[PDB]
């Protein structure tokens, strides 16, 4: 409360000592630790550490995956944590090639049991999987390690380089022809009730539309197929009781030139991409809609 | 007695104290200063070495 | 399909005296379907018996007798009637 | 550098054990009902909100009313409150009956359950934090067995309410209080109920008369079936203003009913303690 | 005759959440309890061919 | 320098094979968690590796 | 086609489960049209469920 007080600039570190510089120096010690400059102590975004089996580690040694954590009926292991290629063999969009070469690639114990437990339980997708955020690391073993981030920028330690996003191509989505100077990007699942499996049909979308009410009514446009076969099954076989013709996510904006469609190689096998080479993240739950 | 007979196969875990011998500048150790990286969180804040 | 859509007190005991009452159907013989009757007709009244809290015996050895549930005393009376008349 | 805290006065002098008792739940969420610097501490909880009248439906509506705000340090005389901007990370403490997995989404519950703090005339009630997928079973458990209200006199509606009563969330088995005392409903939970009953009602009659004109236009061939559901429906078994308020009057009462429809998402679990009693998360909406 | 076995054998039915459980039995899981003293320690486990 | 001497566990698909190989445990429907002596003599395809 | 639901651990383990008719069927078929007497013998179609 005076004049010289409440005109001073903020305090930055770059210019203050960091702590461990002024507990040392206050004390006039000396450590072996170099420990002038904390590496991470600038950064933006929140990051999460989180345990996986070998056997799901597969596409996931590339920066930029997408990680999704679903349930399970059992006690000891029931959360298991799984990627987006994982839930593409399960997608009832992607093309026999694509699904064939990443049921190649994905065969071990643990990511077939995920397989299982998605396909076994009565609940519809969206009501087993919650989505975490997109990963940057790999800590390889028998059990691995993972970091990943939910909230915004995707980047190495030193800020060097960023990862970008990589979305497998069956899923990517478009629905407007000239691209916005920014665009957000959605996940969206959507249900065959054709058929006694019922379905799911998995996009990743990218579109302009920040507004949910927009965004919904031309999703519900371009899905009508679908709509008709919820009304169709309500009709035709009553006491199952349907709920959503699909759901939508929203996690993240990227400017419409960073996009790009790329290649992906692992164990010498072909994988085709599309890749928001800057992308940052920001994700809120599921939203439904019929 | 049955008509056939069997072969049964067992595991014990010793405990035991190793001795190890190496010889001089048999490998040569390659490190450099330690290097801190912070971790923040709220009511704790973590570092690692 | 009533007992499956029943709230019971636990899903086990009820859904085991079901299961032994929904398997019951019959093998195209004689003699086997008087047994077979009598063993669903039994489990049926354990059902029936733990549905409404009246109580069921848990005794060794004894098992709840084939009778109907909270009926009218002259509904179960003109049965028994008819049941002499069938005899 | 530093952060704008809000300031909290207790007026009761507090034995030292009780400022002690003050420390152990230092990082919980406490709700404010206003933002303001220096608050008093009748003013936190939910103790000033609860009316023997009203049950949960209000009370979950008072708190998507109320300001969240952890508690952060305790000294004498007064207490440091902090309201946690969005998108950062902070500690909480798990004052529900349940544990908690990484990546879980929370919600905030009035309490459903040793009291903290039994000053002379207050007790310091908390909210529970809850997975919002318990948040759902909860709401809809609670909800249903309020319908069962009118008719707990047959045995067999008993067994149900209490099948619904008893509800298991990862190991965790615990029994909910009845919205049912004294074979009277609680107000907030019989307006809530007629509520839901009048807008299913009112749009059995309302719809097949306003879907059998748009049939004639709708080339997306959805609403042509959806007649015939609606029928299919009928089977199973007047003046234009009236009309009109008869219409104005369903969305009144689909408004009046919002609370038990959406809830947001307040916090999402980032990484969670052996001491699993904490656990760190972002702030949400 | 599988009760019967049992009895004989000296072992329980299995009862558990049969499908998710087993799924996750055959992923590993650690079924076989303690023993309520052990004075000689861990249990040589003999298998027989 | 006799062909076998235990018919029965040596042979290629033989009783014990069957038993106590990994792969073919993994046919039937074990539980990991479980240490066998005999799996570290007859994974015959981590021998050929 | 006579194949029982596969046990858990076959699906886990091992060679892929797999499905058994194709989604395209092969047919063949004759065409008769009356306004201009007229039969279509030799046809090779396709037809899908």
């Amino acid at each position: 409360m005076d004049a010289r007080a409440v005109a001073k600039r903020p305090r930055d570190p770059a210019d203050e000592d960091n702590e461990l510089v002024t507990a040392l120096k206050a004390k006039r010690e000396v450590n072996t630790i170099s420990v002038r400059y904390l590496y991470h102590a600038d950064h933006q975004a929140l990051t999460a550490r989180f345990f996986v089996p070998e056997g799901l580690v597969e596409f996931e040694a590339q920066p930029g995956a997408l990680l999704i954590r679903m349930e399970t009926g059992c006690d000891s292991p029931r959360h298991l944590y799984i990627s987006l290629y994982l839930l593409g063999i399960r997608a009832s969009n992607v093309s026999a090639s694509t699904r064939c070469l990443l049921e190649s690639v994905y065969t071990a114990s643990a990511a077939r049991a995920a397989l299982q437990w998605l396909d076994l339980g009565p609940h519809l997708l969206h009501r087993r999987l919650e989505t975490l955020g997109c990963v940057k690391t790999v800590s390889l073993g028998i059990t691995s390690l993972l970091t990943c981030v939910m909230r915004g920028y995707l980047y190495n330690t030193l800020k060097t380089e960023v990862f970008a996003l990589m979305i497998p191509k069956d899923m990517y989505l478009t629905w407007e022809e000239t691209r916005g100077r920014l665009q957000y990007v959605y996940l969206i699942i959507v249900y065959d009730y054709d058929g006694p499996e019922t379905r799911p049909g998995i996009y990743v979308l990218t579109s302009s539309i920040a507004h949910w009410q927009t965004l919904v009514d031309v999703a519900r446009g371009k899905f009508a197929r679908e709509r008709c076969s919820f009304v169709n099954r309500r009709i035709t076989r009553p006491r199952q009781i349907p709920l959503c013709t699909g759901v939508i996510q929203k996690l993240g904006w990227c400017l419409a030139d960073d996009i790009h469609t790329s290649f992906l190689v692992h164990k010498e096998l072909k994988l085709s991409v599309v890749r928001l080479d800057n992308f940052s993240v920001e994700l809120g739950d599921f939203r439904e809609f019929v | 007695h049955p008509g056939f007979a069997l072969t049964a196969v067992r595991t014990d875990t010793f405990e035991v104290d190793m001795l190890l011998y190496s010889g001089k500048s048999c490998t040569s150790v390659i490190i450099n200063n330690p290097i801190v990286t912070k971790e923040e969180r709220d009511i704790s804040t973590t570092y690692h070495v | 399909r009533r007992g499956y859509t029943y709230p019971f007190g636990d899903r086990g005991k009820a859904r085991d005296h079901l299961a032994v009452l929904d398997r019951t159907e019959f093998d195209t013989d004689v003699r086997h379907d008087a047994e077979i009757v009598e063993r669903a007709l039994v489990s049926a009244v354990i059902l029936a018996k733990m549905s409404v809290r009246e109580t069921l015996v848990t005794a060794i050895g004894q098992t709840e007798p084939i009778a109907f549930v909270h009926l009218k005393d002259t509904e179960v009376q003109r049965i028994e009637e008819n049941l002499e008349g069938v005899r | 550098a530093m952060e704008a805290n809000i300031f909290c006065t207790f007026d009761h002098k507090l034995s030292i054990a009780d400022v002690g008792k003050l420390t152990k739940l230092v990082a919980a969420v406490v709700p404010i009902p206003q933002r303001l610097h220096l608050i008093k501490h009748y003013q936190l909880g939910l103790h000033q909100f609860v009316d023997h009248t009203r049950g949960y439906v209000r009370l979950r509506g008072l708190l998507r009313n109320m300001t969240l705000t952890l508690m952060r340090r305790v000294e004498g005389n007064q207490i440091l409150l902090h309201v946690p901007t969005h998108g950062l990370l902070y500690t909480v403490l798990n004052t529900g009956p349940v544990t908690w997995e990484k990546g879980d989404a929370l919600c905030v519950l009035p309490p459903l359950f040793e009291n903290l703090l039994t000053l002379g005339q207050w007790e310091l009630v908390l909210p529970w934090i809850v997975p919002m997928p318990l948040a759902l079973e909860i709401n809809q458990r609670l909800l249903i067995m309020g319908l069962f209200s009118l008719d707990r006199s047959y045995e067999e509606v008993k067994a149900a309410v209490q099948q619904l009563q008893t509800i298991t969330f990862r190991d965790a088995t615990f029994t909910i209080p009845d919205p049912v005392i004294d074979q009277h409903l609680l107000i907030d939970m019989k307006t809530a109920c007629l509520s839901m009953s009048m807008v299913a009602n009112l749009a059995s009659e309302l719809t097949m008369t306003y879907v059998r004109k748009l049939a004639l236009e709708d080339s997306s061939m959805l609403l042509v079936k959806c007649q015939e559901l609606l029928m299919r429906l009928d089977r199973e078994r007047v003046s234009p203003d009236d009309e009109i308020a008869r219409l104005s009057a369903l969305f009144v009462m689909l408004r009046q009913l919002d609370d038990l429809i959406r809830e947001q998402v307040v916090f999402t679990v980032c990484d969670v303690s052996p001491d699993n009693k904490s656990a760190t998360c972002i702030f949400k909406g | 005759v599988d009760r019967w076995i049992r009895h004989a054998a000296g072992v329980e039915r299995p009862q558990l959440l049969d499908t998710e459980t087993i799924s996750m039995l055959t992923f590993g899981s650690m079924s076989e309890r303690n023993a309520a003293a052990t004075v000689h320690g861990q249990k040589a486990a003999c298998e027989l061919i | 320098f006799a062909a076998t001497h235990n018919p029965w566990a040596s042979q290629a698909g033989c009783l014990s094979d069957v038993l106590y190989n990994t792969r073919h445990r993994e046919r039937l429907g074990y539980n990991s968690k479980f240490y066998s002596p005999c799996a570290q003599y007859f994974n015959t395809e981590e021998i050929i590796a | 086609r006579e194949r029982s639901a596969p046990k858990p651990q076959e699906l886990l383990f091992g060679p892929r489960n797999e499905s058994g008719p194709p989604a395209e069927q092969t047919w063949y078929a004759d065409v008769v049209r009356c306004v201009r007497a007229q039969v279509d013998l030799g046809v090779e179609v396709r037809a899908a469920r």
